[PDB]
């Protein structure tokens, strides 16, 4: 069973978001200090390492953040835009088109 | 026992003071309260063999005069034997009220149990926030209030218990908490 947690907004097949949430759980109660530079820099060196998410128009943005509003020129394959229960961090993945 | 006033061979006797700490984490009279009451049975004891053994009147030397048959009957009386029934048992009522105290302050107990470093591990391992760690340090201070809310000091029975002693037990336990935080956040403070 996956960690508990609300997509707002999801285009990739589901097996990709999987490995997103589980990896960023474990990262998130491993950096429980610091900014979130950090986070998106070890979530960012950790996706880009995996032969699968082979296909990318540009390449990879991560933000993270708590307030904001954004408009997004993102490939129409992949984006994911969801919130981890515990902090409620809104974290926001894709490539850019 | 206070109210009566007491002579020389029966200096330890008066009011007595027994020692209250944990044994084995439990809270007891260091004193065994049945040796306590042994030991009121070796005053009474003392004073019963002293007043068994007299040289009344009627017994002159060593009972040479008449038999001293009269004081074993009467220690074989109501006002002894059944009376070590109504001592008893009210050493008991005061056992079981001090049983009551320890069953309220069972809660109190936790810090035995949560003194292991691995209870305190597995927050830990959580990565709470700053405002957590406020929370168990208030949680923390609010047990020091009930470690100062010793008030019930009441004499079980002709007993007095060191309630002194148990205070400091808890006060121990709780700063072993604040200092298994301090470490971490020391290091915190060094690096920055």
């Amino acid at each position: 069973p996956l960690p508990p947690h609300i997509i707002r907004f999801n285009d990739m097949a589901q097996h990709l978001l999987k490995k997103v949430i589980r990896q960023a759980d474990v990262l998130i109660k491993e950096n429980p200090q610091g900014l979130e530079k950090d986070i998106a820099l070890n979530l960012v060196k950790f996706v880009k390492s995996q032969p699968e998410f082979k296909i990318g128009d540009g390449e990879w943005q991560c933000i993270i953040g708590k307030n904001f509003g954004c408009s997004l020129t993102f490939d129409a394959n992949v984006l994911a835009f969801f919130d981890l229960l515990p902090s409620r961090k809104s974290i926001l993945l894709f490539k850019s088109g | 026992k206070k109210i009566p006033g007491a002579n020389t061979l029966q200096n330890l006797k008066p009011f007595f003071q027994v020692e209250v700490q944990l044994n084995g984490d439990k809270v007891t009279l260091n004193p065994s309260l049945q040796e306590i009451q042994k030991s009121i049975n070796r005053a009474a004891t003392a004073v019963l063999r002293c007043s068994k053994h007299l040289y009344n009147w009627d017994q002159q030397n060593k009972d040479s005069t008449d038999k001293a048959t009269f004081y074993d009957m009467i220690a074989c009386d109501k006002e002894i034997v059944k009376v070590i029934l109504l001592l008893t048992g009210s050493i008991q009522g005061t056992k079981n009220k001090v049983n009551e105290f320890l069953s309220g302050f069972t809660k109190f107990e936790w810090l035995c149990k949560e003194s292991i470093q691995e209870s305190i591990k597995k927050f830990s391992k959580n990565g709470p926030t700053l405002q957590n760690y406020e929370d168990q340090l208030k949680k923390f201070s609010q047990i020091e209030e009930e470690i100062e809310k010793i008030v019930p000091t009441y004499k079980i029975g002709a007993m007095e218990l060191m309630t002194h002693n148990i205070c400091t037990s808890l006060s121990t336990w709780a700063k072993e908490w604040k200092l298994q935080y301090s470490q971490d956040l020391h290091k915190r403070a060094r690096q920055l």
